[PDB]
């Protein structure tokens, strides 16, 4: 959503919604407007080292880096690794590839898993919202499957309820009966129903075979329980019976993916090998958590004397398990570029300036890349664009949202490996208003966000 | 085209003529310059310094850009030449107060968040 | 009477600004969003120049908020997107330029308030 | 109403102390530091409670033009006290 | 209507529109347009080349005599191609009138001078070339009036901060003033106090 | 790093450094330099003074509004020195006397005072402690000036084991005893040095030079326990050395040899006075002894600083001498003095 | 020696990308099933040029001009990429 940051004598003041037509329309969810508070607690403000009875010590710039390039220069191969988080901008994100790149690692990870069965991240309309979510006001049927739109992604679900007002959307659902602020229609929670309407059996199949342009929303929050490929085969098998029973309508578009991670998209684009699988299957010596709060690797699965780098900007559960810690900016604090679930990118501009020693993070990775030996070829932030253009060009364009319709080779590589499905409901991470809070750093240190949740878990 | 107008010099050459003249203008007059105002530098330090912002705008390639340059060292010349000026005035020209700003990347960094 | 230049326009020369403030300064050329408070659209009528923001920091006594750069505060007005484009190319600094975000027309109707079958129809006035 | 810091320095009525470690305490040896004695929260807190039979009062600080502007108060809820936005004093309708 | 309006002056007004008229008809080399303000002060919009000629009408001609010159300056507008606007007020005492004559040029067109017509011009002239840049042809004595000595830039620019760029203090080390780059203990804080509703509909612009 | 600590700004008047500094001895010649160089940055200055107040208001404008508090302090009195170093986290030591006088004997300038400084300030928690000695410290030398430099340079050692200690020769400026007192010898008009001091070699050092050092040693981190010898680049005989004071003073040059027993009685005449003196017994001993060289001792270059040489900024100290004859003479036309370097 | 990436950028409306564009049309779900392991990333460009990055191990990469190839030309050069040739 576009925002205006409002600031004064240097300090973060309210957020207010910024007009796009397309993407938010003049409204911002709570979370976007009411967060902002948790940039002022738990900061980090001060590089970080582990002292001699292994506790955290303040240090200076030039020791924490040089210690961090003594360990990088030691480790190369498949022995250096590196954890992405969900804030994290492009800029970082391919500073970081290429910083790794240079040590000949590839262990580059996201914390969010995306099936890299068949096409995988090759093909961008693989992993993305084709219909846009202007486009939602052109579809009459719309079927959600797995996920809880209202709190994974409170505008878009917002722009369902204005079609369904406006245009008498049909509604489906496959998952927890949650409560959306619309009708809807719940075919069930096993993902079996998803083969029936595969098959051609189920009712609702004919119904999406007979209305002309319909859509089909998988969420990203279905696709990290142990058997996301087989859920995304089985949708893109209904998409397909889809687009063969009707035939080509022209540009519509109805595979989609609905994300929930800020930062997804982008690392995808920059090949960025989504799930954290690689390095569990080969434990890493130097780890470099980039943001990294959502728990997914402890030390419990990493060898002994495994070397934590943290770079952030917030005390959160991946600081205090770190070896070296590198304060960060904020996304109020830099111009950095995000792509959206739709693909377009979009950036940032500088509000404040980071609190006490903290800097950029793409000129952290480019400083300790020159301190390790390897210096990148980037030392402004147009070269660092420049960059990004030729690892993916599609991140320049700062408000495209074209893109080519690819499904039929995915479709094709979708259906080699058909992995079995598992009989578990299919349950949302977000079933109730109290967990739409808190999700991120941001909103953890955020004392908005806890009155909030105490109000709304004990009314009153 | 472009209907534009010239302020002295029809062409390059004419503006080249002129910042000639004004340099052996100055040239001459840095001797003066360091007897009249009393300064501690040398007169070759205060040619080499006349030379260094002669050439801090050797890329002009607009002959109009040139001229203006031109009248504006000539007032300042004239400025120099009548004692309007002082000796602060002439020795804002080498920065002797100010520390030297590094120009690589790493110092930048260390230092703070301004590329 | 008339010399003909065939040069690119600069003035970056003669404006006696030092060369840290031309080439590290990056403007923002653009229309201003409406202020969301309110519903008066007439400070979204030109457009406007800006400078990156720069570095604020606390000083020590009175805990006033104190600054280093001299463009903080500079703000240019122009008429059309390529007066701006121009200012700022003669004037030697990199742009980036946002296109005007102009509010679709609607399509607005009371009657549709009370609809007989559709989900328009209101439960309250 | 005036507290101390673990450092013997005095709690101005914002609140605001400096740490044990902050060196800015230094611009306050051979000197003292201002403080306002008469805290305005406790001072408030210390008036009465004005007993008014009427749904709706009115308030202007008193003085009339050397007050604040003139505002109304409602006093329907029972369970709290109506209170002015500017003079701060507190008004409520008779009960028991 | 009556007790808060300021009236209004028809004869004036008239009069200042004959005038204009006369005077556009009598040089239509280089007028370009011809106003008359509501408040009753009549204007001349001239092509550049025409500095010279109209004043020298303008103060000369028995039925126009301008001998004095109350003022000149000129006005910064970046969004035009040429910048700068530059005005010059006259006075006649003879007829008790008042005209302005307006012109424009850019950072480069040098302008006419105008001291041969007007000797206060002399002055007048070298501000602006302190202030907005704008030089003057066949000045005699032209250079900076106003402004410090060697100090670089014009500052009565939209483009020049507020507060400069440089700075002035006593160094004991060199024993002498010197200037640093400048560095506010408390920034100049910019207020945003234009209402966002239309407040004259006299002067709406089309939207194209 | 205590967070108020944490440096802002470009490192400006209004830019705040992160330095917390109390400076002894700032209101003499090289405590001014020190101290301008601390509030260019924008850095915290605690000044202690016991002379007039009068006397330090030279120091006023050289930092911005709060960054430098004058208190008041006694040097015998150690709570007067808790006081002004409680809050700080360097302190820079710059308190001595070229003359003996009848409260403070060099011991008590250059060993008592020293050590209760060091003490109090490792007992304050003080990070950082600068000290200054000279070159010429030895705990043999004929001058009682270099003996107590010495003791008291070992006390501070002993009592904070992580203090900085420089050892400067000879500083010149503006100011300086040295330069001038070169020149003030031309009033009785022949030039006394024992030998001809053709047997002293001096190595004079700049005073922007040695404050930059100074300035340098509080910000690099492994300059803790070092000890720093800060030389000029250039050794001059004495006799050169003199005969290139004058000739840049455009004065005649008179010089004749003096007996080192005639010289040290005349020391003695003017070591009676009340008022400060001219020349004293031991300033007789300091200036007519070599300098000695230390090469395993790090120097001006190992702190990022190229000394400036005496013919550069030699005009700016010796022109108030010239008569209004030669008072506009330029600076290159003077044919420098002969080194003799190694 | 070791190929770890490759990144074909191409245009979608462009004439010039036009071979291209058939190759992915046709022929690129064959190659992924040759080559299960290779990131082959698909992006688009600006109306410039298309264009074929490899990326080598330890950083280094070479890129290739594909203007107005056609669709064998495009699988020459890349099979010519993933062999050890040119
Ligand atoms: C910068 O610091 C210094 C000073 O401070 C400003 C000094 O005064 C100083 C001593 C200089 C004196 C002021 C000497 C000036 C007066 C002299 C005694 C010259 C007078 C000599 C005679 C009286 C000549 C008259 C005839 C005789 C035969 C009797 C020195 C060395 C110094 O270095
Ligand atoms: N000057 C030189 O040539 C070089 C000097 N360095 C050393 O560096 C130090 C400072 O140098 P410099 O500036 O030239 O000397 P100054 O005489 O100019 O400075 C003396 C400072 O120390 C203070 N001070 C002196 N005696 C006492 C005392 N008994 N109690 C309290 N304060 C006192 C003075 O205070 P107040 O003025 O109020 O009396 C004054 O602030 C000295 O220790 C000196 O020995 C050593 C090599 C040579
Ligand atoms: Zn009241």
């Amino acid at each position: 959503s576009n925002i205006v940051v409002s600031t004064r004598t240097g300090e973060v003041m309210r957020i207010l919604p910024r007009m796009h037509e397309d993407i938010n329309e003049e409204w911002i969810s709570d979370k976007t407007r009411f967060a902002y508070d948790g940039l002022k607690r738990q900061r980090l403000t001060q590089p970080m080292i582990r002292n001699e009875k292994g506790l955290l010590t303040y240090t200076t710039w030039e020791d924490a880096l040089s210690r961090v390039a003594g360990m990088l220069q030691s480790f190369q191969g498949n022995d250096v690794a590196a954890i992405a988080g969900g804030l994290v901008d492009a800029e970082a994100l391919v500073a970081l590839k290429d910083l790794l790149n240079r040590v000949d690692s590839d262990s580059l990870c996201t914390e969010e898993v995306f099936p890299t069965a068949g096409a995988g991240t090759d093909l961008r309309s693989n992993y993305l919202l084709n219909t846009t979510i202007a486009g939602v006001e052109e579809a009459d049927v719309i079927l959600l499957v797995g996920t809880n739109p209202r709190f994974e992604a409170p505008l878009f679900n917002a722009r369902i309820r204005k079609s369904w007002l406006h245009n008498d959307l049909k509604v489906a659902l496959i998952g927890s009966p949650v409560d959306l602020t619309y009708r809807y229609d719940h075919l069930g929670d096993s993902p079996k129903i998803l083969q029936d309407i595969a098959s051609g059996n189920h009712p609702f199949s004919q119904i999406l075979k007979e209305a002309k342009k319909p859509m089909v929303v998988l969420g990203s929050s279905a696709l990290q329980r142990s058997d996301g490929t087989a859920i995304l085969a089985a949708v893109s098998n209904i998409a397909q019976n889809i687009r063969l029973s009707s035939g080509v309508t022209g540009d519509w578009k109805v595979m989609n993916i609905l994300h929930r991670i800020a930062s997804q998209v982008a690392a995808l684009d920059l090949g960025y090998k989504p799930g954290v699988e690689a390095i569990r299957k080969n434990p890493p010596k130097v780890l470099f958590l980039l943001g990294a709060d959502g728990g997914c690797i402890t030390r419990q699965d990493l060898p002994k004397d495994c070397f934590i780098i943290y770079q952030g900007h917030h005390g959160d559960v991946g600081a205090p398990m770190a070896d070296v810690i590198l304060p960060g900016a904020a996304y109020t604090e830099k111009s950095a570029t995000y792509v959206n679930t739709e693909g377009r990118a979009q950036q940032t501009k500088v509000a404040v300036t980071p609190p006490g020693l903290a800097r950029e993070d793409w000129k952290i990775i480019r400083a300790l890349s020159e301190i390790a030996g390897m210096t990148l070829p980037y030392d402004t932030l147009d070269q660092v664009r420049s960059r990004l253009e030729e690892v993916s060009p599609n991140l320049v364009r700062y408000d495209d949202v074209e893109g080519a319709n690819y499904f039929q080779q995915a479709n094709e590589l979708s259906k080699l490996v058909n992995q079995q499905l598992l009989a578990d409901p299919l349950v949302p991470p977000q079933l109730t208003i109290k967990d739409f809070y808190m999700t991120d750093s941001i909103s953890r240190a955020s004392q908005t966000m806890a009155k909030c949740v105490k109000a709304v878990t004990e009314g009153i | 085209g472009t209907s534009v107008k010239p302020i002295f010099s029809r062409d390059m050459n004419e503006a080249k003529r002129r910042v000639r003249e004004l340099y052996r203008a100055w040239y001459r007059e840095v001797p003066n310059t360091v007897h009249l105002f009393q300064l501690d530098i040398s007169v070759k330090q205060g040619r080499d310094k006349v030379r260094e912002m002669f050439m801090k705008n050797a890329h002009v390639t607009d002959p109009r850009v040139v001229d203006l340059l031109v009248i504006k060292g000539k007032m300042e010349l004239e400025e120099t030449i009548n004692v309007w000026k002082q000796r602060t005035h002439i020795m804002r020209f080498f920065h002797e107060t100010e520390a030297p700003r590094p120009t690589d990347f790493l110092s930048k960094f260390y230092v703070g968040h301004d590329p | 009477q008339l010399i003909a230049v065939d040069e690119k326009l600069d003035i970056t020369t003669l404006t006696g600004v030092p060369e840290e403030h031309i080439k590290t300064r990056k403007v923002r050329i653009f229309v201003p969003a409406r202020n969301n408070m309110q519903s008066g659209v007439n400070n979204t009528k030109k457009w406007k120049m800006e400078f990156d923001t720069r570095e604020r920091w606390e000083n020590p006594l009175m805990g006033w908020s104190s600054t280093a750069d001299p463009l903080s505060n500079l703000v240019l007005t122009f008429s059309t997107k390529e007066d701006a484009v121009a200012f700022a190319e003669k004037n030697g600094w990199s742009f980036d330029v946002e296109e005007r975000k102009v509010p679709k027309p609607k399509s607005k109707s009371y009657g549709a308030n009370f609809s007989w079958n559709k989900r328009t129809r209101v439960s309250t006035k | 109403g005036v507290r101390t810091s673990p450092t013997g320095e005095k709690v101005t009525h914002t609140g605001q102390a400096y740490d044990d470690g902050d060196y800015r305490r230094v611009r306050f040896s051979d000197r003292q530091k201002e403080v306002n004695e008469n805290f305005a929260i406790d001072l408030i807190a210390e008036q009465p409670v004005s007993e008014v039979g009427s749904r709706v009062i009115s308030c202007d600080g008193g003085g009339g033009a050397l007050g604040h502007p003139r505002v109304y108060i409602n006093l329907d809820k029972e369970t709290k006290t109506g209170t002015c936005g500017y003079c701060g004093l507190q008004f409520r309708q008779p009960h028991h | 209507t009556r007790p808060t309006i300021r009236p209004r002056n028809d004869v004036v007004h008239k009069q200042l529109s004959a005038f204009g008229q006369y005077v556009a008809e009598i040089l239509p080399k280089y007028v370009q347009q011809v106003q008359v303000s509501c408040f009753n002060e009549l204007e001349i919009f001239i092509h550049p080349d025409g500095v010279i000629p109209v004043l020298t009408f303008l103060r000369d001609h028995t039925n126009a005599q301008f001998k004095s010159l109350a003022d000149l300056t000129a006005v910064d507008v970046p969004t035009r191609q040429n910048r700068f606007e530059i005005v010059y007020n006259l006075l006649s005492l003879r007829f008790n009138s008042r005209i302005r004559v307006k012109t424009y040029t850019d950072e480069l067109t040098p302008i006419e001078s105008s001291v041969t017509v007007y000797k206060a011009a002399n002055w007048y002239e070298r501000e602006i070339w302190d202030m907005f840049g704008v030089f003057f042809a066949n000045h005699p004595d032209l250079r900076r009036i106003l402004t410090d000595y060697g100090f670089e830039g014009h500052p009565f620019r939209k483009d020049f901060p507020l507060s400069g760029y440089v700075e002035l203090r006593y160094d004991d080390e060199v024993k002498r003033v010197v200037a640093e780059p400048v560095e506010l203990a408390q920034e100049f804080r910019k207020f945003d106090l234009n209402s966002p509703w239309e407040a004259f509909p006299a002067y709406r612009q089309p939207p194209e | 790093l205590h967070h108020a600590l944490i440096p802002h700004g470009k490192g400006g008047r209004s830019s705040v450094s992160g330095i917390v500094a109390t400076v002894f001895g700032a209101t003499g010649f090289l405590g001014r330099y020190v101290v301008n160089h601390l509030g260019r940055m924008g850095s915290q200055v605690i000044v202690p003074y016991r002379c007039e107040p009068y006397d330090t208001m030279h120091l006023r404008p050289m930092g911005d509004l709060g960054q430098i508090i004058f208190m008041e302090w006694n040097g015998k009195d150690k709570d007067s020195i808790r006081k002004v170093v409680e809050h700080s986290n360097v302190v820079i030591n710059l308190v001595g006397r070229e003359w003996e006088t009848k409260n403070f004997d060099f011991e008590d300038v250059f060993v008592k005072i020293p050590h209760a400084i060091a003490q109090v300030s490792k007992e304050a928690g003080v990070e950082k402690l600068i000290h200054i000695s000279h070159l010429n410290a030895d705990i043999k030398s004929p001058s009682r000036y270099l003996r107590s430099k010495a003791v008291g340079e070992k006390e501070v050692r002993a009592a904070f084991p992580e203090a900085t200690i420089i050892k400067p020769s000879d500083i010149f400026g503006r100011e300086d005893r040295f330069l001038n007192y070169f020149a003030s010898m031309r009033w009785f008009g022949g030039v006394p040095l024992i030998s001809l001091g053709k047997e002293t070699v001096k190595q004079p050092v700049y005073i922007v030079d040695v404050s930059k050092g100074i300035i340098n040693a509080i910000k690099d981190p492994d300059a803790k326990g070092k000890t720093f010898a800060f030389v000029g680049p250039n050794r001059y005989l004495l006799f050169d050395l003199v005969q290139y004071i004058f000739a840049v003073a455009y004065r005649p040059f008179l010089p004749y040899p003096l007996p080192h027993f005639a010289y040290r009685w005349v020391g003695r005449l003017f070591e009676v006075s009340p008022f400060e003196p001219w020349t004293t017994r031991d300033k007789v001993e300091r200036v007519h002894m070599s300098d000695m060289t230390l090469p395993h001792l790090p120097g001006l270059e190992d702190l990022g600083i190229q000394a400036t040489p005496l013919e550069l900024k030699a005009i700016e100290v010796l022109r108030r001498h010239r008569t209004y004859r030669w008072l506009t003479s330029e600076m290159e036309d003077v044919k420098p003095a002969k080194t003799v370097n190694i | 020696l070791g190929l770890r990436e490759i990144r074909i950028h191409l245009c979608q409306r462009s004439p010039g990308s036009q071979g291209v564009r058939d190759f992915i049309e046709k022929r690129y779900v064959e190659l992924k099933k040759a080559n299960p392991d290779l990131p082959i990333l698909i992006r688009e460009c600006s109306d410039v040029q298309p264009k074929l990055w490899a990326r080598y191990a330890f950083g280094q990469e070479k890129n290739v001009s594909l203007n107005n190839f056609s669709a064998d030309q495009v699988t020459r050069t890349l099979e010519n990429v993933l062999s050890g040739k040119a």
